[PDB]
C-alpha cells in the first residue's frame, strides 16, 4: 500500500498500481462494444441511468465527420479526451484539408494520455475509449486504455461485464467481415446482450448505436432511432 | 522501507531501486531479438496476441524512428511509444539542424540520455521499456544498440530483451552473425524466436520481422510477407 | 490450533488481528521479527502442509491494510466482509 | 524543485537542520582566525589522507578580493559554492560603487545567502562556517558566518574539530597588542594543539591580510613560520 | 511556487482545514453585532486589558468604508489582511460605480476571498470570522456575518468568538422590536449581551456605533461605564 | 572573478 | 537476514538459522537428504541461505496465467456438480491478477452462491458472481461512470 | 496526507471526488421537477436561528432569464460554479445572439469539475473538487429541462431529481408521485409536500425557496405571498 | 515531494499554527529586550548574549538597528531572520504603525502560503508622537507603553505592570525602570554594562535623535540603581 | 575470549574461525591478540573462477570443445558454490535432453541460469571492523 | 549512525552532520564492478581501466569507459554507466562553452571544478539524487604540465599524482602511494607500465591486450589518444619480459 499512492512509483514487481487503478475505472463503466466489417464500423453502448427518473447517461460521442467514440468510465475525463480529439480532427481539416486518419489520431491520444502516467501529482485518464472510424484504409475499431496503450481491434468490448461480449465477439468474429450493416449492428447488439443480467433486456432507452461507413457519415442513433435495429434480433435463450 | 519509492533516493547499497523495478517491467514482457549481420540488422519480435480480437498488426513493437533506423521495444508499450516519438523527434531535429541522417551512435546516445533524465528526480518515473535501435549505411555500416530503462546504451552483435532474454542470447551465440547476410539472419531470427517461445505458457504469438541493410539501400522496412512466411516455415520446421 | 483440533467443530475469533497480523518487512534491524514469526505460525496453521481441520477462523480488524498478503489470501481468509458505515 | 522549506521549527523552538549543519561544521578540519593590531591571520589544517593528493591543487584559504579572504570549517564543496557567491557579490558591489567591498558588507551578504538556504524550498543549510578576514579604513576585520546565516565579529576564534579547546587556548594567548607575526605564531600554536601528527609546510594553509591586502602564504613562508615554532 | 492542496476533502466529506480555521475563530474574543432601527452597534470583548497596552493599536472594530465597518474574531493578522483587501476593493468599487459599496457587496467579496483561500493550492484558509455592519444607500441598516468557509448570512443580531453560543442564545431571547426602539436601548442590548460573557464588566468592552448618514463612532470608556451603570440600575427595579 | 576562479 | 546491532537483536533465531546452514552445507557434507523450502518473500532471506550449495535451484512460482487459471478452476471444480455451459476461458479472462488460491475460492464461492439460490447445478453466472466475491472489491456507488 | 488529490482507489474511484460527493449529504434538500408546463425548483433554507435573516439564504440562483440553479452542500463552493455559469452564459449570447441550451450551460459548469490538481497546474487552478451539487432548470428549444450535476462533473437530465441530506427519501417520494403528464402547479405542490415531510423544522413561507422557469415566462422566484398561497393547502 | 513536505502553513486540529507557536518558543529563548515609552522619548534595552571575551566590538549596536531617520528596532529570535526582516524594514521605509503593518503583513503572508517556515523573530519598534510597537512571527502587532520580549519576558512585563506609572515618566525615570527590570530578568546579580545595550530615541531641535548609550553612561545607570536599592535596604 | 587470550597463555593450540558476516563479531573477538590473522576468502576472480570450474567440471563426461573462458566471463560475481552449481546444472540440462554427456551449450545455459538465480541474493560485501 | 526524519532519503543533514544520500551515491560507484587507475608522470598522464565483455554478443568496440571530453582532455568514468555518460556530456558541453566564451582550451582543474560545482547542487537540493559516477580527467596543461583530477559525486575534487576509483580504489591507492614514495619522475613508458602493473597486481588478472583500455596525454603531443590493442600489447609484453 506504499507503492500504489502515486503514478510515478514502480512497484517491486515492475507494475504501476495507479495505472491499474485507473484501468479499473473503465471496468466500473457501462459495457460497450465496437466491431467493424469490410465497409462499416459500428459501436453499441448500453447506457446506464442512476435512477429511473433520470435520463440514461450518453456513452457515444461524435468526434468528427468520420470518427466517433464510445466512452467507459469517468464522464468528465471522457469529455476532456473527446474535446482534445475533436480539436485534433478540426486542426487536421484546417491544415491539410483532409480527415485525420483514425490510426494517426489514436496515436496522438495515446501519447497525450501517457504524459500524466509519468509525472508526479498527475493521474491517468480514468476513461476507456472505443473509437470507430473510416478512412482510406477502411474501417477501424481502436481501444484506448487509461494505461495510454491502444489496440487496433477487429471487435472490442469494454466496461462492466464486458468479457461476455468479448466471448461472443470471439465466437462470431469470422463472419464480421462479409456481413452487411444490419447484420453487423445485430452482432453488436447480441454481444452487448451478453453483458446484461438474465432478467434485463435491450430496450430503446439504454441502447445507443454509432455507425460509420464508406459513404456514410458517423451517425448516432438513440431511443427512437434504435428501434429499426432492435426489433430484428430475436429473444435470447 | 521507503528506499525505493523515488528515483531520487539512493539505497544504502548505492542502487536506485525505481530503475530496477522499471527494468523488471521490461523483464516481464515478451522477447524481442535483434541480430547485426555482415550487411545489415534484422529485428524480430515475438508479439503475443492477448486475444483473437486484436487485428494483425496491433501493438506493433517494431517502430520506425527514422528512414534508416528501426526500433524494437520491450516493456511498457505506452512508454515504448513515447520513447519512439522522442527518438523520431531527435532524428528530425538532427536532420533539420545538421542536414543529414543521424548516425545510430548519436541517436542512441541522445535517446539514452533522455531516458536517463527520468532516473534522477522524484518528479518523474523511469521509463519501463528497453529498446534496440538498428541501422545500416554504406559508410558507418550495420549498427545495433540496446538502451535499458537506466539509460545504458551499448552496441551489440546480437541482443535480446524480454522474459526469454537469456535463452534467446544462448541461441544467438550459436550464430556466426559476422559473416552471414540478412537473407539468412531473418530465418535464424525466426528460428530463435520460435525456440524461445513458450507454448504451454502464454501462447499464440505473431512473428514481427523487420530489417535495415544494403539489400534495402539502408532503409528500415518490415520484412516482405513472402520472406517472412518462408522464415516462419523454416522456424516451424526447425522445431521438428 | 492443537486444542481446536480436539473438537469435532470449532470457531476461533481473532479480534484485532492487526496486533500480530502485520505485513512482513525488513528494516535492517530485527523490526517485529518475533511478531512476524507468530503471524507465520498462524498462517501455517491456517493453510499449510497439514490440513487445518474443521476449524473455521474469524478475524476482525479496523486496519486491514496492514495485514500480511499471505494472511489476506483465500484459504486463510476466504471471505472479506466489509463493515462500512451504515447507510 | 521542491517549494517547501526543509528547515522547520522543532516543538522546542529550534531550527534542527541548522543545528545539524553546525554539527557537520564541528566535524571539519580545524580553522583559526586571529585579528592582530596590524592585520588578520587565517590558518587551517589542510591535511590529506595520502601523498597522492596534490596539496597545491586545491586551497582551503581562498581570496575574495584584493583585501578579503575566506577560510572555512565544514564541507569543501559548500565552501567552494560560497566562495563563488562571495566573489560574485564582491564583483557586484565593485561594479555598482567602483570600490572594493568592505569586509562587513561582504560578510552580511554572504550570511544573507546562507540564511536564504535555511528558509528556501528544497535546500539544506550550508554545512560550513566561514572565517572572513579583511582590511578597511586602516583597520583589520575578522568575522565568522555560521550555517544559520549569523555573523559575529571575532578578535580571535576557532572552528571545526576541537574548536572549544582552541577557543579556550585563544582566551589565554591573545591580547589586543599582538602583531601580525606573533598572530601567525599564535594561530600555528592553536592549530598544533588540535593537530595530530606533525605540521609540515604542506599540511596546513595560512593566509594573512594587512594594509597590502590579502594573500595566502606560500609553503616556504609557512615552513619558516613552522621552524619558528620548534 | 508552492502548489500543494492544503484544503482537501476528508473521507467524511469535510474540509478539515476549514473546520480548524473555524476553531481558531472560536478561540477569539467575543464580538457582538446588533442591527437596530437607525443604528448598528458592534461591541467586542477586549479579552484582557493590560495597563501598558496602547488600546488604540489593538482594535477589533475597523471601518471598511465611510458607511461600512466590521468587527472580527480569530487570528488578528489574517483579519488585517482581510480588512485591507476589503478596503482596497471598496475604493475600487467606489471608483467604478461612483457609489459607496453596499453591505452585501463587501460581505460577498470578503466571503468569496475566504472561499478562494479554502480552494487554492498552497494557501490555508483565513482563520477569522467577520461581523460587517453598515448602511445601504437607501438608509437600511444591515448586519452580515462571514465565516472562514466563505458562507455569509444576514442577521438581526449575532455574535462570534468564544462566547458566541451563549451570547447568541441571549440575543435570541432579548432581541425584540421594543429592545431596539431607540439607539440607547440598542446599545444597552449589545452591552447586556457582552456582559453575559465578559466577567469584569465595562472595562473589557470596546463598543462602536454607526448611525445613518454618520461615520463610525467609538464609544469612550466613560460612556460605556455610564451605560453599564444604567443597566445595573435597571436590574434592581426588575427584582 | 575569472582570475580568482582560475588563478 | 542476520544484522549487526548494538542494543538488541534476534540472535537466537539467527543461531538456529546458522545451524540449518551448517546442516545444508557445512563441515560434514550431507548428500543423502533432500531439502525443500518454500517462501513468499525471498528478499528477506539471509544471503548465506540462498547460496548455491544450500539451495541450488530457486524456483519462482508466478501468478497463474489465463490458461493456468482456467486449468486451476477446472481442477477445483472436479467434485462439483457444474453445468456443461461454464466458460472456464471466460472466467480465466475475468480473473486477472488472481493467484491459485483465489481461483479455488472462485469455485468455492460459486458453490456458495448455487446453494444460496437452491440450485443443484452450478451455472456460469454463479462462477461470474463468485468472481466478484473473491475479488473482494470494496462497496462503491460508482454508477455515475460512463 | 500522503495521498494526492488526483489519486485512484483500487476500485477505480477518484478519492477526492468521492469525498466531495459525501459532502452533499450534509447539505440542505433540494428538489427539481421538470414538466411540460415548466421547471420547478425547491430548496429548504435550514434556518439555524431566529435572528438569521431568511432572505440572505440564497440557494436558488438566477443563472439567466431562462435558467435557474438550486445548489446543495457547500454553498460557498457553488458561488464559483454559479459565476462561471452566468459568465459563460451571455458569452454565447455575445457571440451568437441567442440564449444557451440548459444542457450547454450544465456541460460548461461540468467542465469546471475535475479541473483541480496539486502539481503541473496553473496558479489559479483549484485544489479540491467543488463539494456542491447543482440542479439546473430552464426552458430552451427542447422545452423545459432539468439537469443534475455532481462534484464528479457528471451532468445528466432528470425528470425529477432530489439532492441534499434527504436525497434518498425525497427521491423515493418523487418516484412515487411523478408522472410525465402533470401540471406545473401539481409539481410545485408535490415538491413542497416532499420537502415538508423531510424538514427538521416546520414548513412555512420563510424557510423554503421556490422558483419556476416556464415556457414564455422568465425565471421567477416565489414571493412570501405566493409561497403562502400554495403552502396553505399542504 | 508530498512525503518530505512538513506543511508549515496549515492549521492544527485545535486551530493553531504550530510553526508560529514554535517560532514564539524560539524567541522565548532569545535575549531579553525591553521597550519603555516616556513623555520625552522612548528606549530599547536589549540583553546582550554575545558576551564572549574574544568577540570584537565593531558594530554601532548588536540587536538594535536603525530603520530610517525616525525609527529604531530591536530583535529577539533567529539573528539571520532578524537581519532579513530589518533589511526589508529599511526597504519599506513613514509613520511607525505603517512600517510595522507592512512588515507584519510580510510575516503573516509567510504563515499563510508558500510552505516556508515563518520568520522566528519578534521585534520592538521605537519611533516618533513617540510610540513603541511589538510584532510577533504571526504578523500580529500591538502598541505598548512598556513591553518585553525574549528571555523572562513574562517577569519583565509583570514588573512593568506593577511599576510603570503611566503618563508621568521622563527619560531618566524610564531608564531607571529599564535597569531595575533588567536586573531581575537577567540572572547576573551585578548586570555589568557590557551585558546590556540601551538606545534612546528623543526629539531634539525638531529632529529625531537615536543614540546608543556609551558604556560609561550605562555603568552610571547601574550604579545609581544599585545605590537606590541599597537605600531601600537601609529601610530594613 | 578468556581462553583465546586470557590470564593463562595458550601454548601449541591454534584457533580457526569461519564466518560470512564478520561485521557482527565482537570487537574483543576480532582483536589481533585472539584472531591474529584475518584471511579474506573473497569471491573468485577470473583465474580463480577458471580454476574452480576446471576442478568441478573435471569428472564431467563431455565431448566437444569446452571453452571455460566464456563461462568465466559470464560468471562474474559467482562464488565456488556457484561454479559447482554451474557444472551441476549443465549436467542437469544434459539429463533433461536425455544425453550421456555435457557440451558447451549446456554450460552456457547453466551459467546463465545461475546468473539469473544470483539476482535474489542480498549484500555479501561484509568485512571485519 | 543516528537518523532523524528523512535524512536517509534526501540530501539533508543527519543528527551527527552527515549526508547519507551522498555516501550511498559513493557506494554506487562500486556497483559497476570496475576499477580505474590514473597515473601522472613527468611529461605524461595515463588512465587505465578494465573493460569487461561478458559475452561475444556485446560489441567490444562500444564498451568504453574512456571518453574524449576534448582534444587535449580525456577522462575515465567509474560507476553507473548512464550517470557516467551524463557527466561526460556535461563536461563536453562545459569545455565547449569555455572555449567559446573565453577563447582558449579549458584547464583540466577548472573542468572538474565546474563539474563538481554542478554535482554539489545535487547534494544540496532534495529533488534530485547525486550522480553515482566518478570522473578522472587527465590533460596536459600549458605550464603546470600533466594534470590528473578525480571528481566525485559529492562535488569534492583534487589534483593527483596518481589516483584510482572503483571497487579496488583503496588497494590501488596503497600500491600507487608505495610507488610514489620512491619519488621517481616516470617516463611515458614507465607511467603506462606503472598503471598497468597497479591494475594487474590489485586485480591479479595478468592482463591480455583486450581486457584494459589505456588513454594517454603527453607534453610532446598534448592530445588524448586511446591506445590500440597492439600498442597496449607492446606495454604488456614489456611488462611480462621483466
Amino acid at each position: 500500500n506504499q507503492y500504489d499512492n502515486d503514478v510515478t512509483v514502480w512497484s517491486p514487481q515492475g507494475r504501476i498500481h495507479q495505472i491499474e487503478y485507473a484501468m479499473e475505472a473503465v471496468k466500473q463503466g457501462s459495457a460497450t462494444v465496437g466491431l467493424k466489417s469490410k465497409t462499416h464500423a459500428v459501436l453499441v453502448a448500453l447506457k446506464r441511468a442512476q435512477s429511473e427518473l433520470a435520463a440514461h447517461q450518453k456513452k457515444i460521442l461524435h468526434v468528427d465527420n468520420h470518427i466517433g467514440i464510445s466512452i467507459a468510465g469517468l464522464t468528465a475525463d471522457a469529455r476532456l479526451l473527446c474535446n482534445f480529439m475533436r480539436q485534433e480532427c478540426l486542426d487536421s481539416r484546417f491544415v491539410f484539408d483532409r480527415p485525420l486518419p483514425v490510426s494517426r489520431l489514436v496515436s496522438l491520444i495515446g501519447s497525450k494520455t501517457q504524459i500524466p502516467t509519468q509525472r508526479y501529482g498527475r493521474r491517468p485518464y480514468g476513461v476507456g475509449l472505443l473509437i470507430a472510424g473510416y478512412d482510406d484504409m477502411g474501417p477501424h475499431i481502436f481501444q484506448t486504455c487509461p494505461s495510454a496503450n491502444y489496440f487496433d481491434c477487429r471487435a472490442m468490448s469494454i466496461g462492466a461485464r464486458s468479457q461476455s461480449a468479448r466471448t461472443y465477439l470471439e465466437r462470431h468474429m469470422s463472419e464480421f467481415m462479409e456481413c452487411n450493416l444490419n447484420e453487423l449492428v445485430k452482432h453488436g447488439l447480441r454481444a452487448l446482450r451478453e453483458t446484461l443480467p438474465a432478467e434485463q433486456d435491450l430496450t430503446t432507452k439504454n441502447v445507443s448505436i454509432g455507425i460509420v461507413g464508406k459513404d456514410l457519415e458517423f451517425t448516432i442513433y438513440d431511443d427512437d432511432d434504435v428501434s429499426p435495429f432492435l426489433e430484428g434480433l430475436e429473444e435470447r435463450p | 522501507t521507503g528506499y525505493d519509492l523515488s528515483a531520487s533516493t539512493f539505497s544504502p547499497d548505492g542502487r536506485v531501486f525505481q530503475v530496477e523495478y522499471a527494468m523488471k517491467a521490461v523483464e516481464n514482457s515478451s522477447t524481442a531479438i535483434g541480430i547485426r549481420c555482415k550487411d545489415g540488422v534484422v529485428f524480430g519480435v515475438e508479439k503475443l496476441v492477448l486475444s483473437k480480437l486484436y487485428e494483425e498488426g496491433s501493438n506493433k513493437r517494431l517502430f520506425n524512428v527514422d528512414r534508416h533506423v528501426g526500433m524494437a521495444v520491450a516493456g511498457l508499450l505506452a512508454d515504448a511509444r513515447s520513447l519512439a516519438d522522442i527518438a523520431r523527434e531527435e532524428a528530425s531535429n538532427f536532420r533539420s539542424n545538421f542536414g543529414y541522417n543521424i548516425p545510430l551512435k548519436h541517436l542512441a546516445d541522445r535517446v539514452a540520455m533522455y531516458v536517463h533524465a527520468y532516473t534522477l528526480y522524484s518528479a518523474v518515473r523511469p521509463f519501463g521499456c528497453s529498446f534496440m535501435l538498428g541501422s545500416y549505411s554504406v559508410n558507418d555500416g550495420a549498427q545495433l544498440y540496446m538502451i535499458d530503462p537506466s539509460g545504458v546504451s551499448y552496441g551489440y552483435w546480437g541482443c535480446a530483451i524480454g522474459k526469454a532474454r537469456q535463452a534467446a542470447k544462448t541461441e544467438i551465440e550459436k550464430l556466426q552473425m559476422k559473416e552471414m547476410t540478412c537473407r539468412d539472419i531473418v530465418k535464424e531470427v525466426a528460428k530463435i524466436i520460435y525456440i524461445v517461445h513458450d507454448e504451454v505458457k502464454d501462447k499464440a504469438f505473431e512473428l514481427e520481422l523487420s530489417w535495415v541493410g544494403e539489400l534495402t539501400n539502408g532503409r528500415h522496412e518490415i520484412v516482405p510477407k513472402d520472406i517472412r512466411e518462408e522464415a516462419e516455415k523454416y522456424a516451424k520446421e526447425s522445431l521438428k | 490450533f492443537e486444542m481446536a483440533r480436539t473438537k469435532k467443530a470449532c470457531l476461533i475469533f481473532f479480534d484485532e488481528i492487526d496486533a500480530i497480523g502485520g505485513a512482513r518487512f525488513d528494516d535492517g534491524a530485527g523490526g517485529d521479527n518475533e511478531v512476524q514469526r507468530t503471524m507465520l505460525e498462524l498462517i501455517n496453521q491456517l493453510d499449510g502442509f497439514d490440513p487445518r481441520g474443521n476449524i473455521k477462523v474469524l478475524m476482525a480488524t479496523n486496519r486491514p491494510d496492514t495485514l500480511d498478503p499471505a494472511l489476506m489470501r483465500p484459504g486463510r481468509l476466504d471471505r472479506k466482509i466489509e463493515f462500512s458505515l451504515p447507510d | 524543485g521542491y517549494s517547501f522549506s526543509l528547515t522547520t521549527f522543532s516543538p522546542s523552538g529550534k531550527l534542527v537542520q541548522i543545528e545539524y549543519a553546525l554539527a557537520a561544521v564541528a566535524g571539519g578540519a580545524p580553522s583559526v582566525g586571529i585579528k592582530a593590531a596590524n592585520g588578520v591571520v587565517l590558518a587551517t589544517e589542510k591535511k590529506q589522507k595520502s601523498i597522492l593528493y596534490d596539496e597545491r591543487s586545491v586551497h582551503k584559504v581562498e581570496p575574495i578580493t584584493k583585501h578579503i579572504g575566506l577560510v572555512y570549517s565544514g564541507m569543501g564543496p559548500d565552501y567552494r559554492v560560497l566562495v563563488h557567491r562571495a566573489r560574485k557579490l564582491a564583483q557586484q558591489y565593485y561594479l555598482v560603487y567602483q570600490e572594493p567591498i568592505p569586509t562587513a558588507q561582504l560578510v552580511q551578504r554572504v550570511a544573507s545567502v546562507m540564511q536564504e538556504y535555511t528558509q528556501s524550498g528544497g535546500v539544506r543549510p550550508f554545512g560550513v562556517s566561514l572565517l572572513i578576514c579583511g582590511w578597511n579604513e586602516g583597520r583589520p576585520y575578522l568575522f565568522q558566518s555560521d550555517p544559520s546565516g549569523a555573523y559575529f565579529a571575532w578578535k580571535a576564534t576557532a572552528m571545526g574539530k576541537n574548536y572549544v579547546n582552541g577557543k579556550t587556548f585563544l582566551e589565554k594567548r591573545y591580547n589586543e597588542d599582538l602583531e601580525l607575526e606573533d598572530a601567525i605564531h599564535t594561530a600555528i600554536l592553536t592549530l598544533k594543539e588540535s593537530f595530530e601528527g606533525q605540521m609540515t609546510e604542506d599540511n596546513i594553509e595560512v593566509g594573512i591580510c594587512n594594509e597590502a591586502g590579502f594573500r595566502r602564504l606560500t609553503p616556504t613562508e609557512v615552513k619558516d613560520y613552522l621552524a619558528a615554532i620548534a | 511556487s508552492y502548489d500543494r492542496a492544503i484544503t482537501v476533502f476528508s473521507p467524511d466529506g469535510h474540509l478539515f482545514q476549514v473546520e480548524y480555521a473555524q476553531e481558531a475563530v472560536k478561540k477569539g474574543s467575543t464580538a457582538v453585532g446588533v442591527r437596530g432601527r437607525d443604528i448598528v452597534v458592534l461591541g467586542v470583548e477586549k479579552k484582557s486589558v493590560a495597563k501598558l497596552q496602547d488600546e488604540r493599536t489593538v482594535r477589533k472594530i475597523c471601518a471598511l468604508d465611510d458607511n461600512v465597518c466590521m468587527a472580527f474574531a480569530g487570528l488578528t493578522a489574517d483579519a488585517r489582511i482581510v480588512i485591507n483587501r476589503a478596503r482596497v476593493e471598496c475604493q475600487s468599487h467606489r471608483l467604478t460605480v461612483e457609489d459607496p459599496v453596499t453591505v452585501e457587496y463587501i460581505t460577498r467579496y470578503i466571503a468569496s476571498l475566504k472561499q478562494r483561500y479554502t480552494q487554492s493550492n498552497g494557501r490555508r484558509p483565513f482563520g477569522i470570522s467577520a461581523l460587517i455592519v453598515g448602511f445601504d444607500f437607501d438608509g437600511t441598516p444591515r448586519l452580515y456575518q462571514t465565516d472562514p468557509s466563505g458562507t455569509y448570512h444576514a442577521w438581526k443580531a449575532n455574535a462570534i468568538g468564544r462566547g458566541a453560543k451563549s451570547v447568541r442564545e441571549f440575543l435570541e431571547k432579548n432581541y425584540t422590536d421594543e429592545a431596539i426602539e431607540t439607539d440607547d436601548l440598542t446599545i444597552k442590548l449589545v452591552i447586556k449581551a457582552l456582559l453575559e460573557v465578559v466577567q469584569s464588566g465595562g472595562k473589557n468592552i470596546e463598543l462602536a456605533v454607526m448611525r445613518r448618514d454618520q461615520s463610525l463612532k467609538i464609544l469612550n470608556p466613560e460612556e460605556i461605564e455610564k451605560y453599564v451603570a444604567e443597566i445595573e440600575k435597571e436590574k434592581e427595579e426588575n427584582e | 572573478l575569472h582570475s580568482l576562479s582560475t588563478g | 537476514k542476520r544484522f549487526d546491532s548494538e542494543k538488541a537483536g534476534d540472535r537466537e533465531v539467527q543461531r538456529t538459522m546458522l545451524e540449518l546452514l551448517n546442516q545444508l552445507d557445512g563441515f560434514q557434507p550431507n548428500t543423502q537428504v533432500k531439502v525443500i523450502a518454500a517462501t513468499n518473500r525471498v528478499d528477506i532471506l539471509d544471503p548465506a541461505l540462498l547460496r548455491s550449495g544450500r539451495l541450488d535451484r530457486k524456483i519462482e512460482f508466478p501468478m497463474p496465467n489465463e490458461e493456468a487459471r482456467a486449468r486451476i478452476m477446472q481442477i477445483h471444480s472436479r467434485k462439483m456438480n457444474v453445468s456443461p455451459d461454464v466458460n472456464y476461458e471466460e472466467l480465466a479472462r475475468c480473473t486477472d491478477d488472481f493467484n491459485g488460491a483465489q481461483c479455488k475460492a472462485v469455485c468455492v464461492e460459486a458453490g456458495m452462491i448455487a446453494l444460496r439460490r437452491g440450485a443443484t447445478e452450478l451455472t456460469h453466472e454463479d462462477y461470474m458472481e463468485g468472481i466478484l466475491e473473491v475479488q473482494a472489491k470494496k462497496k462503491a456507488n460508482l454508477q455515475y461512470y460512463a | 496526507y500522503d495521498r494526492g488529490v488526483n489519486t485512484f482507489s483500487p476500485e477505480g474511484r477518484l478519492f477526492q471526488v468521492e469525498y466531495a460527493i459525501e459532502a452533499i449529504k450534509l447539505g440542505s434538500t433540494a428538489i427539481g421537477i421538470q414538466t411540460s408546463e415548466g421547471v420547478c425548483l425547491a430548496v429548504e433554507k435550514r434556518i439555524t436561528s431566529p435572528l438569521m435573516e431568511p432572505s440572505s439564504i440564497e440557494k436558488i440562483v438566477e443563472i439567466d432569464a431562462h435558467i435557474g440553479c438550486a445548489m446543495s452542500g457547500l454553498i460557498a463552493d457553488a458561488k464559483t460554479l454559479i459565476d462561471k455559469a452566468r459568465v459563460e452564459t451571455q458569452n454565447h449570447w455575445f457571440t451568437y445572439n441567442e440564449t444557451m441550451t440548459v444542457e450547454s450551460v450544465t456541460q460548461a459548469v461540468s467542465n469546471l469539475a475535475l479541473q483541480f490538481g496539486e502539481e503541473d497546474a496553473d496558479p489559479g487552478a483549484m485544489s479540491r473538487p467543488f463539494g456542491v451539487a447543482l440542479l439546473f432548470g430552464g426552458v430552451d428549444e427542447k422545452g423545459p429541462q432539468l439537469f443534475h450535476m455532481d462534484p464528479s462533473g457528471t451532468f445528466v437530465q432528470c425528470d425529477a431529481r432530489a439532492i441534499g441530506s434527504a436525497s434518498e427519501g425525497a427521491q423515493s417520494s418523487l418516484q412515487e408521485v411523478y408522472h410525465k403528464s402533470m401540471t406545473l402547479k401539481e409539481a410545485i405542490k408535490s415538491s413542497l409536500i416532499i420537502l415538508k415531510q423531510v424538514m427538521e423544522e416546520k414548513l412555512n413561507a420563510t424557510n423554503i425557496e421556490l422558483a419556476t422557469v416556464q415556457p414564455g415566462q422568465n425565471f421567477h422566484m416565489f414571493t412570501k405571498e405566493e409561497l403562502e398561497e400554495v403552502i396553505k393547502d399542504i | 515531494s508530498r512525503r518530505y513536505d512538513s506543511r508549515t502553513t496549515i492549521f492544527s486540529p485545535e486551530g493553531r499554527l504550530y510553526q508560529v507557536e514554535y517560532a514564539m518558543e524560539a524567541i522565548g529563548h532569545a535575549g531579553t529586550c525591553l521597550g519603555i515609552l516616556a513623555n520625552d522619548g522612548v528606549l530599547l534595552a536589549a540583553e546582550r548574549r554575545n558576551i564572549h571575551k574574544l568577540l570584537d566590538e565593531v558594530f554601532f549596536s548588536e540587536k538594535i538597528y536603525k530603520l530610517n531617520e525616525d525609527m529604531a528596532c530591536s530583535v529577539a529570535g533567529i539573528t539571520s531572520d532578524a537581519n532579513v526582516l530589518t533589511n526589508e524594514l529599511r526597504l519599506i521605509a513613514i509613520p511607525c504603525e505603517q512600517l510595522v503593518t507592512a512588515l507584519c503583513d510580510i510575516k503573516q503572508a509567510y504563515t499563510q502560503f508558500g510552505g516556508k517556515r515563518p520568520f522566528g523573530v519578534s521585534l520592538l519598534y521605537i519611533g516618533w508622537g513617540f510610540q513603541l510597537y511589538q510584532s510577533d512571527p504571526s504578523g500580529n502587532y500591538g502598541g505598548w507603553k512598556a513591553t518585553c520580549i525574549g528571555n523572562n519576558s513574562a517577569a519583565a512585563v509583570s514588573m512593568l505592570k506593577q511599576d510603570y506609572k503611566e503618563g508621568e515618566m521622563t527619560l531618566k525615570s524610564a531608564l531607571a525602570l529599564a535597569i531595575k527590570v533588567l536586573n531581575k530578568t537577567m540572572d547576573v546579580s551585578k548586570l555589568s554594562a557590557e551585558k546590556v545595550e540601551i538606545a534612546t530615541l528623543t526629539r531634539e531641535n525638531g529632529k529625531t535623535v537615536i543614540r546608543v548609550l556609551k558604556q560609561k553612561e550605562v555603568e552610571q545607570l547601574i550604579k545609581k540603581h544599585e545605590e537606590e536599592e541599597a537605600k531601600a535596604e537601609r529601610e530594613k | 575470549l578468556n581462553q583465546m587470550d586470557g590470564f593463562d597463555t595458550l601454548h601449541r593450540v591454534k584457533m580457526i574461525m569461519a564466518t560470512n558476516r564478520p561485521d557482527t563479531l565482537d570487537p574483543a573477538l576480532l582483536r589481533p591478540g585472539r584472531l591474529d590473522r584475518k584471511i579474506h576468502i573473497d569471491l573468485p576472480n577470473e583465474q580463480a573462477r577458471l580454476d574452480i570450474l576446471k576442478i568441478h567440471a573435471g569428472p564431467i563426461t563431455k565431448h566437444g570443445e569446452i571453452d571455460y573462458e566464456a563461462i568465466v566471463k559470464l560468471s562474474d560475481g559467482f562464488n565456488g558454490a556457484d561454479l559447482r552449481n554451474v557444472c551441476t546444472e549443465a549436467g542437469m540440462f544434459a539429463i533433461r535432453a536425455d544425453h550421456d554427456f555435457v557440451v558447451q551449450e549446456d554450460f552456457m545455459k547453466a551459467v546463465r541460469k545461475v546468473a539469473d538465480s544470483k539476482k535474489l541474493e542480498s549484500k555479501l560485501d561484509y568485512k571485519p571492523v | 549512525g543516528s537518523s532523524a526524519g528523512f535524512d536517509r532519503h534526501i540530501t539533508i543533514f543527519s543528527p551527527e552532520g552527515r549526508l547519507y544520500q551522498v555516501e550511498y551515491a559513493f557506494k554506487a560507484i562500486n556497483q559497476g564492478g570496475l576499477t580505474s587507475v590514473a597515473v601522472r608522470g613527468k611529461d605524461c598522464a595515463v588512465i587505465v581501466t578494465q573493460k569487461k565483455v561478458p559475452d561475444k554478443l556485446l560489441d567490444s568496440s562500444t564498451v568504453t569507459h574512456l571518453f574524449k571530453i576534448t582534444e587535449n582532455i580525456g577522462c575515465v568514468m567509474t560507476g553507473m554507466t548512464a550517470d557516467s555518460r551524463s557527466q561526460v556530456q556535461r563536461a563536453r558541453y562545459e569545455a565547449a562553452n569555455w572555449k567559446y566564451k573565453y577563447g582558449y582550451e579549458i584547464p583540466v582543474d577548472m573542468l572538474c571544478k565546474r563539474i563538481a560545482d554542478i554535482s554539489q547542487v545535487y547534494t544540496q537540493n532534495a529533488e534530485m539524487r547525486p550522480l553515482g559516477c566518478c570522473m578522472i580527467l587527465i590533460g596536459i596543461d600549458e605550464e603546470q604540465g600533466p594534470q590528473v583530477y578525480k571528481c566525485d559525486p559529492a562535488g569534492y575534487y583534487c589534483g593527483f599524482k596518481a589516483t584510482a576509483a572503483g571497487v579496488k580504489q583503496t588497494e590501488s591507492t596503497s600500491f600507487l602511494e608505495k610507488k610514489v614514495k620512491k619519488k621517481f619522475d616516470w617516463t611515458f613508458e614507465q607511467t603506462v607500465e606503472t598503471a598497468i602493473t597497479c591494475l594487474s597486481t590489485v586485480l591479479s588478472i595478468d592482463f591480455k591486450p583486450s581486457e584494459i583500455e589505456v588513454g594517454v596525454v603527453t607534453v610532446e603531443n598534448p592530445k588524448f589518444r586511446i591506445l590500440t590493442e597492439a600498442e597496449i600489447d607492446a606495454h604488456l609484453v614489456a611488462l611480462a619480459e621483466r
